[PDB]
C-alpha cells in the first residue's frame, strides 16, 4: 500500500507484525522473515548474535517452504534430518512468543523481560538440538529458556 | 568464461532436480550427483558483504566446485572452507594467482598447481 | 480471492506437482525391478508395507482384516528394500490393477514379493494421477490469477479516472 | 492480456524459438510442436504436404511419450515397432536442423535453401523407414535428403 510502502525507507529498523501470525496466538505477532535492522551485522552486534539470528531465519524459512508441501504429501515421507528442522523451527516460533507486561489483561500470563545474552543463548540452544526431547508447547508464551524447561515438567503431569 | 559455463550448466541440471532434494531417498547415482554438485556450487555463490573478490580469486574458488573437489565435503562447511582456502592462495600462491590472470585461461600448469593445493589443503581441513 | 492468495497456492502446487512426478519415477523404477522379479518366484509359489501414498493398497487388506508392514499396525521397515527370502495380500495384475516350516517361509515369500509389485505399481499410478491433477490445477489458478491481475489493474485505473473527471 | 490477444487475431503462423532446443544443438532453435500455421490445412498446402507434417508432428509427440520409459526401462525394453519410432523420431529431429547461408562466415559449412518438394520428400521418406539403416548423425545439419546419404557414406 503506497502509505506503508513509502515509509520503510525512512527507517533504521523495521518490526513487521502479521495477522496470519497473530491468528496462531503467537504474540508479539512479529514476522521473523520480514523484520530488519541496519545494525544486524557481525561488525556491530558481534558474530555470535548474528550467526544465531541468521540461523533462526534459516530454519524458519526452510520450514515455511516445506509447510504447504508436507501438508498434503504427508509427514512420514521426510528425511530424519528434515523432520528435525520441522520440530525445531516449530519450537523456535513459539520461543519467539513472549508474555508482555502491558498485555497481562490479554494473556493471563505474567510479564517477562529477557536480557539480550539470555535470548541469544536460548535460541543457540534450540538450534543445537539441546531440547529436541522437550515438547513444542513448552516453549510457548514464556520468557527465558529456563521457563520452557520448567513449563515442560508442569506438562509432564 | 571457462569455469562459469560449467557452473551455469551444472546449476541448471540442479534446478531441473532441486525439488527431489528433501524428498529423495531412492535416487539414482546420477541425479544424486547433480544435487550434491548443485548444493555445493550454491554454497560457493554465497558471499560476505563489503569484500569483493578479484576475478582470478573467483575462478580459483569456482574451480574447487566445478572440478568436484568439494563433492564429499559437508554443505554447511563450504563457506568456512572457502575463507581458509582463499586466504591460503592469496597468502602463499600469489604467483599462481598472477598466472590465472596473465594466461587468460587456466593453463595445464595452473591446472596442476590447483589440483595439488586443493587436494592437500582439503585433507588438512577434514583432518 | 486476492493476487496474494493465488500466487501462494500457485507456489505450493507447482512444488507438489514436481515431487509426485519424481515419486512416480521412483515407484516406476522399483516396480519394473519388482515385476521382472515376480516371474521366477511365482512358479516357485504353488510349491503390505510402511509407506503410504499407494492408493487403496493398505485399505484393501485392512478391509479383509500379526501384520506384515507398518501401515497395517497404525490402521516395520518393509516395502523400502525389495523383500528377500531371509525376510492376506495383494496380487498383481497390471500397472493399473491388483486383486486382494519350509512351506511356511514359502507362503510368506510368495505374498511379500506379490505385495511390493502391487505397491510400487499402485504408487506409480497414484503419483502419476496426483501430478496430472496438480498440473490441471496449475493452469486453472494461472487463468484465475490473470483474470484477477487484469481486473485489479483496470479497477485501479477507473478509480483514478473518476477522480480526475469529477474535478 | 489485451495486447497479445489483439495481436493474435492477425497472425497466420507462429515460429517459436526455444532455448531447450538450442541446448540440444538444433539450429534453427525452432520448436516443431509449438510452432503452428493457419494454412497447415490440406485444402491450402495439399493433401500430401498435410499428411507428412501430421506424421512428423505425431512421431515427435509419440517420442515424447516414451522418454520416461526410456529413463525407466532403458532403450532395449521397447517393442520392435517402438524401437523404430525412436530411431525415426530422433532422425526426423535432426533433419529439421539445417545450416544457414547467413552463418557461412562463422562456421565454414555451406548453407542450404531447401526447395519445398525436397523438404516434403525427405521427411516423407524418413517416416516410411527408407533410411532406418542409416546412422542417426547423417541427418544432422544437412540440406536435402541426398546430402544425408552423402554424409552417411563419408563416415568411414
Amino acid at each position: 500500500d503506497p502509505a506503508p510502502a513509502t515509509t520503510f525507507a525512512h527507517l533504521d529498523a523495521t518490526t513487521v507484525l502479521s495477522r496470519a501470525i497473530a491468528e496462531l496466538g503467537i504474540y508479539p505477532a512479529v514476522d521473523p522473515l520480514d523484520s530488519t535492522s541496519r545494525i544486524m551485522d557481525p561488525n556491530i552486534v558481534g558474530s555470535e548474535h548474528y550467526d544465531v539470528a541468521r540461523g533462526v531465519q534459516k530454519i524458519l524459512q526452510d520450514y515455511k517452504s516445506l509447510q504447504d508441501i508436507i501438508a498434503i504429501l504427508g509427514m512420514d515421507e521426510l528425511s530424519e534430518e528434515d523432520k528435525l528442522t520441522v520440530s525445531r523451527a516449530r519450537k523456535i516460533q513459539r520461543f519467539l512468543s513472549q508474555p508482555f507486561q502491558v498485555a497481562e489483561v490479554f494473556t493471563g500470563h505474567l510479564g517477562k523481560l529477557v536480557p539480550l545474552k539470555e535470548t541469544i543463548k536460548g535460541f543457540q540452544q534450540i538450534l543445537a538440538g539441546e531440547y529436541d526431547h522437550l515438547p513444542e508447547q513448552a516453549f510457548y508464551m514464556v520468557g527465558p529458556i529456563e521457563e520452557a524447561v520448567a513449563k515442560a515438567d508442569k506438562l509432564a503431569e | 568464461k571457462q569455469v562459469a559455463g560449467t557452473m551455469k550448466l551444472e546449476l541448471a541440471q540442479y534446478r531441473e532436480v532441486a525439488a527431489f532434494a528433501q524428498f529423495g531417498s531412492d535416487l539414482d547415482a546420477a541425479t544424486q550427483q547433480l544435487l550434491s554438485r548443485g548444493v555445493r556450487l550454491t554454497e560457493l555463490l554465497k558471499q560476505g558483504q563489503y569484500s569483493p573478490m578479484a576475478i582470478e580469486e573467483q575462478v580459483a574458488v569456482i574451480y574447487a566446485g566445478v572440478r568436484g573437489y568439494l563433492d564429499k565435503l559437508e554443505p554447511s562447511k563450504i563457506t568456512k572452507f572457502e575463507n581458509a582456502f582463499l586466504s591460503h592462495v592469496i597468502s602463499q600462491h600469489q604467483a599462481l594467482l598472477s598466472k590465472i590472470r596473465t594466461d587468460g585461461k587456466i593453463s595445464e600448469e595452473s591446472d596442476a598447481k590447483l589440483k595439488e593445493i586443493v587436494t592437500n589443503f582439503l585433507a588438512g581441513f577434514e583432518a | 480471492a486476492t493476487l496474494k492468495d493465488i500466487t501462494r497456492r500457485l507456489k505450493s502446487i507447482k512444488n507438489i506437482q514436481k515431487i509426485t512426478k519424481s515419486m512416480k519415477m521412483v515407484a516406476a523404477a522399483k516396480y519394473a525391478r519388482a515385476e521382472r522379479e515376480l516371474k521366477p518366484a511365482r512358479v516357485y509359489g504353488v510349491g503390505s508395507s510402511d509407506r503410504g501414498l499407494c492408493g487403496a493398497i493398505h485399505s484393501s487388506v485392512a478391509k479383509q482384516m500379526i501384520g506384515v508392514g507398518d501401515k497395517i499396525r497404525s490402521i516395520k521397515e518393509v516395502g523400502r528394500r525389495p523383500p528377500t527370502f531371509g525376510d492376506i495380500f495383494n496380487r498383481f495384475r497390471s500397472v493399473i490393477s491388483y486383486k486382494t516350516e519350509y512351506s511356511l517361509a514359502n507362503i510368506i515369500y510368495y505374498s511379500l514379493k506379490e505385495s511390493t509389485t502391487s505397491e510400487q505399481s499402485a504408487r506409480m499410478t497414484a503419483m502419476d494421477n496426483a501430478s496430472k491433477n496438480a498440473s490441471e490445477m496449475i493452469d486453472k489458478l494461472t487463468l484465475t490469477f490473470n483474470r484477477t491481475r487484469q481486473a485489479v489493474i483496470t479497477k485501479e485505473l477507473i478509480e483514478i479516472i473518476s477522480g480526475a473527471a469529477a474535478l
